[PDB]
């Protein structure tokens, strides 16, 4: 029982293990804060501007006659449908 | 007969001399030749990327001067090496990099004499440090789809080149274009002295400079009590009795650390007259 | 005399100087004119008081034994850049 | 089992001493890089700013911004400017290449 | 202290395997090599002193405490006392679980019924050849998904793990399906798929060893004629493959057709066979040759130099090895060369524990990320296990603090190596080294979760890794990929509920056609490791005899 | 009356690929070339340069090699390229001088206002500051010699110009802007402190050497005048900064003024918003 106190003891000492979970948890915090702020140069190509749309036809195009121009038709992307339209 | 995932070990000139090609390198494109050696074919260095006259007239393959050409080699043959050239470069410093349609001639053009003649896109006129703009391809061509368009052998590297893929014509150009790989040299035979000349120079340069020292402090405890009142004007905002506000929209910050590190500053400076005497 | 005490009195100057009180105030502002030493003179003590001046021609034996300056400067200077840096030493970070 | 379950207790006890050493320095690391990471989103302008005028937002820090070119335009913004900030169609700052907003000035005019 | 030690091993009567437990408890909490010989050699000779004697105490002894002639001596008892039936721990254990240098010294030292049994525990090819009687009759074969896969081969993996997956499944089944079931498939075959493409019967071909040469009787160096040496040097390497770890001749065989007067065309893969044939053993000749290769100056078998002659030199502490490798190092003009001398210098110095310090202060003492990186491969097998902090301080500062990610992403799979003792505390620690910011980091977080937890029964690894294919970086989705293959080897679908989800999902996810191959690029070889044996077989990087084994390491850090 | 340009180490670099040219040519052990460009102001910049195939023999050292084939007609290229980029100087590694300097100034010194011999640094590991600036000097004595032309330290510095930072901030992937007081402070403290006091002891090396076995510059007629600028305030005891002391109090006034208002202003900052989000995760945590 002599040495047999001072382990358990030391496992009293593990509030370390909760400040540094809020440190750890700080780490993702403000490590994905700038992973975020990371992600900014998607901003670096795309001004990708309001279309207008007049109706949609068959064999997945649209019509898009863009802001001051004219007629474009056009294929279109996969996270919109053409039932979207 | 055989294809392998290239790789260019630069010297750091070749972008120095596309860096200064292209500020001094008035938006107008201009065309050049590169110079390094080819080693062997998995690999390719860059020694040399020279210089050019003032070809204002138009990119074109007719714009290169072969007694240039002569007197260049001869000129690094009195000179320490004479070298071999790889290929060529060329400037696109207004618009966003992608190939002009005289390089797609002049590509292979020069690549039908030369092995590789790998091309080189340079942009420096995008803006200051964080952006990596170079850019250089591989012209892949139609005799070339016999067997797959699919060298792989070493992967990892044509897959952190496929990592970008981001060009509005270029991949487009998948046809025709694949790109080769470009890493920075291992350069600590510069980049030591590079980094020795930045650091004993880029403060107060024989370092015995400032140790201006207090009106500067006067004007800049002025901002800090000019700004600390709307800076209080907080946590009155803070006061929402209940809860009115979402969420902290904190201003606590750079008030610290401006005079956190401003007045170690002003106490370092009060410690320097003590330490300059004795 | 490197030390201190440069309010000097004007009585070293009247004594070996072979001047009077009522021109030491000449005998310093003719080298005011001349320029090598610009006093700020005391006037309600009298005192000759002492600014920079031009030092010297040679001093050989001085240019030996200006260690107890020199490499005063060079160890001492050293010695407390080593102190506060001592003091102040794991902050290094 | 007086022999080892006693003793097995600084096996898994010496790790989490080194990762309480270790997270300290990677909090001391992240600070730099956040750093970095705020002046490297300051470098590509806020010199050369052009001019449009906001329009309308769809979402979150994104929106659609009429222009001093001639043409329409719908742009990521950043999170700088107050949510509030752009209620009529007013005097906003772009980027030359690139087209995102940076700021915002009231007054014209 | 060896007082009360002795006074308490000759003490009085409990049960004596106290004792026998205690054997791998103060191996438990063993800190040093300084009382752990001196416990080890006396608790052996405890058991010589209490009137039974024991067999597991020599079943340890001669894998942590390494004596040739004590087992010389009692296997003179197994001659004299002539039980065969009792003998199996320790005859078998020293075929199982012992250094192939060890082997070597060992049956050097033992040779000085069981008159001839004595050589063939050994050799010990009943076990290898009733193993492969094994590999050919069981199978569970998936070849929907071989099709489904099959659809998007290149010069790629699918070409390679085709038959890494039937060749895990069957480690030498001695028969052809995929040679069998087309041609064309075949015939996609560019230096690495030709590489592959003859390299590739060796590998379904492990083991079955006196039939190695007239199996790939095709597949002598002069029998192929194509117009390219690798669809030549594979098959040699493909011989080298079978000659793993028993010879005979052929070990020299593929020493002397490197040497039939044949520069860098036959050495394409019969260097990497050489150097995989005669690993540990500790030859002359090959380095002999090896040195000229070292300086061959063209890293296309200068790798396989490299690589091939830390094989033949496994934790040599050579005075030559060592230096005239690192010697070498510097001055080359290229770094995928210091790759395969990287691996090479790494795997001659290991699980040394205190020696190898020197070396791994003064490479990472250089600015070099790949010499760096060589650095930590080599603190990866040098310390496996001994967490010393020595290890582990200036490992984690420059495993997570350095500036380049590839020393980091070696440093991470360091960790695998030295925390597979307790696994139970690597989920949080690795959770925690998740949260990276970069890509071969999160990459190589993943493959800690991996080569750390390959025999484990974790499901937070599996909660780790969902995440971790759910990111926009493809080859961090392929380490989601393996690293969950090597979390679902060796277990079933009663083990964990993720098992059959993660089976039927990565053909599901390859039904996307617009993914990266990059994304699924180790798709097929999570379908293959996924079934690695069929679940038949598994890793062994610490056996359950209680002594490591060095060619499964081998296998999966140039893995 | 030059005090500073701006430098480029662009061709610098070429120093450093013609120190790779001089390690695998020959006989030639010491980097030395021709510096071009064009004179500004007090301040000026630098964008290119060249490097002489150059030799010297060890015997009557004024043997000078730069050839008008590398010259001329490398001129010709120079000036084709731009025509604003000219020459300005040469340069030559060490940080001494070898003797032929002078005459391989006044070689180019007919094409240019003011050719300078920027000694420069290939294996940097000096105390002071970098490659350095001479101007053309004519000081010649009090004694009235035929006239001096020994090139006089007529400073320099590493300027920077612009842009650039595309490939060099790109290229440093290890440093970072330090908030200055952050070791900042004592790094300079470092380099200033103990380089300055080192250069003190090569001070103690003139002050000792040319004691000893040191003549005519012994107290050539800047070193006592100079002894002047050390006798500001070189003194015994404790030197007696008696009007400073109360003026050091009144210097020590404005910044630990600063320090008890500011700081407990920082106090307040710290403090009460951390108790807020401190006390409101702690309780509303539950
Ligand atoms: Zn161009």
């Amino acid at each position: 029982y002599l040495s047999k106190i001072e382990e358990l003891q030391l496992i009293v000492n593990d509030k370390s293990q909760n400040l540094r979970r809020l440190q750890a948890q700080r780490n993702e915090l403000n490590a994905k804060v700038r992973l975020l702020r990371e992600e900014l140069q998607l901003l670096q190509e795309q001004g990708s501007y309001v279309g207008e749309v007049v109706r949609a036809m068959d064999k997945k195009k649209v019509l898009v006659k863009v802001h001051p121009e004219g007629k474009f038709v056009v294929d279109v992307d996969k996270n919109i449908d053409i039932n979207d339209v | 007969a055989v294809d392998t995932a290239e790789q260019v070990y630069i010297s750091s000139l070749a972008l120095l001399k596309m860096l200064k090609h292209g500020r001094a390198g008035v938006p107008m494109e201009v065309m050049g030749l590169m110079l390094g050696e080819f080693v062997d074919d998995y690999t390719v260095r860059v020694i040399d990327v020279f210089a050019m006259p003032q070809s204002g007239t138009g990119v074109s393959v007719e714009a290169v001067d072969p007694v240039f050409q002569a007197k260049m080699l001869d000129m690094l043959k009195q000179t320490g090496r004479p070298e071999m050239v790889v290929g060529w470069y060329h400037s696109h410093p207004g618009f966003g990099c992608w190939l002009s349609g005289v390089d797609i001639n002049t590509q292979q053009s020069f690549e039908a004499l030369s092995e590789r003649a790998v091309a080189v896109v340079v942009d420096p006129i995008q803006s200051v440090k964080g952006k990596v703009v170079i850019d250089a391809f591989r012209l892949i061509n139609a005799n070339m789809m016999v067997l797959g368009h699919e060298p792989r052998q070493t992967t990892s590297n044509l897959g952190h080149l496929n990592k970008p893929s981001i060009q509005a014509l270029i991949h487009g150009l998948n046809r025709h274009y694949y790109s080769i790989t470009i890493n920075y040299r291992k350069n600590e035979l510069e980049q030591k002295m590079l980094l020795n000349l930045h650091k004993k120079s880029w403060m107060e340069g024989l370092t015995l400079q400032d140790y201006v020292v207090k009106e500067m402090l006067e004007l800049a405890k002025n901002y800090n009590k000019a700004v600390e009142e709307e800076d209080k004007m907080t946590p009155e905002q803070l006061a929402i009795k209940n809860v009115g506000k979402q969420d902290p929209k904190r201003h606590l910050e750079e008030h610290v650390d401006v005079l956190m590190t401003s007045n170690i500053v002003q106490c370092l400076a009060a410690m320097l007259d003590t330490v300059v005497f004795k | 005399r490197p030390a201190n005490h440069r309010q000097l009195t004007f009585e070293e100057i009247a004594k070996s100087a072979k001047i009077t009180v009522n021109e030491v105030e000449l005998l310093v502002m003719k080298a005011l004119s001349v320029g090598l030493v610009k006093g700020s003179i005391d006037e309600v003590d009298k005192r000759v008081h002492m600014t920079w001046v031009q030092p010297r021609v040679l001093d050989l034996q001085q240019i030996k034994g200006m260690k107890d300056r020199l490499e005063f400067w060079c160890t001492d200077v050293k010695s407390m850049e080593m102190l506060v840096e001592h003091q102040a030493h794991d902050i290094l970070t | 089992d007086l022999y080892s379950r006693y003793k097995k207790l600084q096996q898994e006890l010496e790790f989490l001493e080194v990762q309480e050493e270790y997270i300290k320095d990677e909090q001391k690391n992240l600070k730099k890089e956040f750093l970095h990471a705020q002046e490297e989103v300051k470098r590509i302008q806020s010199i050369p700013l052009v001019i449009g005028q906001f329009l309308e937002a769809v979402d979150q820090n994104t929106a659609i911004v009429g222009s001093t070119t001639g043409s329409n335009y719908y742009v990521r913004i950043l999170s700088t400017i107050d949510r509030e900030l752009l209620k009529p169609n007013a005097s906003v700052a772009l980027h030359k290449h690139s087209n995102a907003l940076v700021d915002v000035l009231p007054p014209e005019a | 202290r060896l007082d009360v030690f002795e006074k308490t091993i000759l003490e009085s009567n409990d049960v004596p395997g106290m004792l026998a437990y205690s054997l791998k408890l103060c191996m438990s909490l063993m800190q040093n090599k300084q009382f752990r010989n001196k416990v080890l050699r006396v608790l052996v000779k405890i058991y010589m002193n209490l009137e039974k004697p024991d067999f597991i105490n020599v079943c340890q002894c001669l894998i942590f405490l390494d004596d040739p002639q004590a087992v010389s001596d009692i296997l003179e008892k197994l001659v004299k006392e002539d039980n065969l039936l009792m003998a199996y721990q320790i005859c078998f254990d020293l075929y199982e679980s012992a250094s192939q240098q060890f082997l070597s010294s060992v049956i050097q030292n033992l040779r000085t019924d069981q008159t001839l049994k004595m050589i063939k525990i050994l050799s010990g090819e009943m076990a290898i050849e009733l193993h492969l009687q094994f590999l050919i009759r069981n199978n569970n074969t998936d070849l929907m998904i071989l099709k489904n896969t099959k659809d998007a081969v290149r010069n790629s993996v699918c070409h390679t793990a085709t038959v890494i997956a039937n060749s895990f499944m069957h480690c030498g089944t001695t028969s052809d399906q995929f040679l069998r079931d087309n041609l064309e498939w075949l015939a996609r075959a560019t230096n690495w798929a030709k590489f592959t493409a003859t390299a590739s019967l060796g590998v379904i071909h492990k083991g079955h060893e006196k039939e190695a040469l007239q199996l790939m009787a095709t597949y002598l160096p002069k029998d192929t004629s194509p117009g390219s040496a690798y669809q030549e040097g594979g098959g040699l390497y493909a011989l080298g493959l079978i000659h793993a770890n028993h010879g005979g001749d052929i070990i020299d065989y593929l020493l002397n057709q490197l040497k039939n007067a044949s520069n860098d065309i036959v050495r394409h893969g019969g260097s990497l066979g050489l150097g995989l044939a005669a690993m540990g053993t500790a030859r002359q000749d090959v380095y002999d040759l090896l040195k000229t290769n070292l300086y061959q100056d063209d890293a296309v078998t200068g790798e396989a130099a490299g690589l091939a002659l830390g094989l033949v030199m496994l934790g040599s502490k050579n005075a030559q090895a060592i230096e005239d490798m690192v010697g070498y190092a510097q001055e080359t003009q290229h770094e995928k060369i210091l790759r395969g001398l990287a691996v090479g210098i790494a795997l001659v110095m290991y699980g040394r524990m205190e020696e190898a310090d020197a070396l791994i202060e003064s490479l990472c003492r250089d600015k070099d990320p790949i010499l760096r990186r060589s650095g930590m491969y080599t603190v990866a097998m040098a310390y496996c296990g001994s967490g010393n902090n020595k290890a582990i301080r200036r490992l984690l500062h420059v495993a997570v603090s350095d500036v380049n990610d590839d020393v980091r992403r070696a440093a991470v799979e360091s960790l695998g190596f030295i925390l597979f003792r307790t696994p139970e505390q690597c989920p949080s620690v690795v959770s925690l080294l998740s949260e990276s910011y970069n890509p071969h980091v999160r990459y190589g977080a993943a493959m800690a979760l991996g080569i750390c937890c390959a025999g484990t029964g974790n499901k937070e690894a599996i909660n780790l890794l969902e995440p971790m294919t759910n990111d926009p970086v493809n080859y961090v989705r392929q380490g989601a990929l393996i690293a969950s293959a090597l979390i679902m080897i060796q277990q079933t679908e009663i083990t964990c509920p993720k098992v059959n989800q993660f089976r039927q999902l990565y053909s599901k996810v390859i039904n996307d056609k617009h993914d990266d191959v990059m994304a699924k690029f180790g798709a097929i070889l999570a379908q293959g490791i996924l079934d690695a044996g069929g679940h038949n077989v598994t890793i062994s990087l610490q056996s359950r005899t209680g002594h490591t084994h060095m060619p499964s390491v081998v296998g999966v850090l140039v893995f | 009356a030059v005090q500073k340009v701006v430098v480029h180490p662009l061709v610098l670099l070429s120093v450093v690929d013609h120190f790779n040219r001089i390690g695998k040519v020959g006989n030639q052990k010491r980097v030395v070339g021709v510096l071009l460009g064009s004179w500004q102001k007090k301040v000026l910049d630098v964008s290119n340069s060249f490097a002489v195939p150059f030799d010297e023999d060890d015997k009557d050292d004024s043997v000078w090699f730069l050839d008008h084939d590398y010259l001329e007609n490398m001129y010709g290229m120079f000036k084709k390229v731009n025509a604003r980029e000219r020459i300005v100087g040469w340069y030559h590694t060490g940080p001494k001088l070898h003797k032929n300097d002078i005459a391989i100034n006044e070689l180019m010194k007919r094409y240019c206002p003011n050719s300078v011999l920027v000694i420069i640094d290939v294996k940097p590991k000096d105390l002071g500051l970098p490659t350095e600036a001479y101007i053309s000097v004519e000081e010649v004595h009090d004694d009235g010699t035929p006239t001096s032309k020994t090139f006089e330290h007529v400073t320099s510095e590493i300027g920077a110009e612009e842009a650039e930072e595309v490939g060099v901030e790109h290229l440093l992937r290890d440093i970072k802007d330090t908030t200055v007081g952050t070791l900042s402070q004592r790094i300079t403290n470092q380099v200033h402190g103990l380089k300055g006091l080192n250069s003190k002891l090569l001070d103690i090396r003139s002050y000792l050497e040319k004691v000893a076995t040191g003549k005519l510059p012994i107290n050539h007629q800047i070193i006592y005048q100079l002894q002047d600028v050390f006798n500001l305030l070189p003194d015994v005891s404790l030197q007696e900064f008696v009007k400073a002391f109360y003026l050091k109090t009144n210097d020590q006034m404005v910044v630990v003024y600063l320090a008890s208002l500011i700081r407990s202003v920082v106090a307040l900052h710290n403090l009460i918003n951390n108790k807020i989000a401190n006390r409101d995760a702690e309780k509303k945590e539950g």
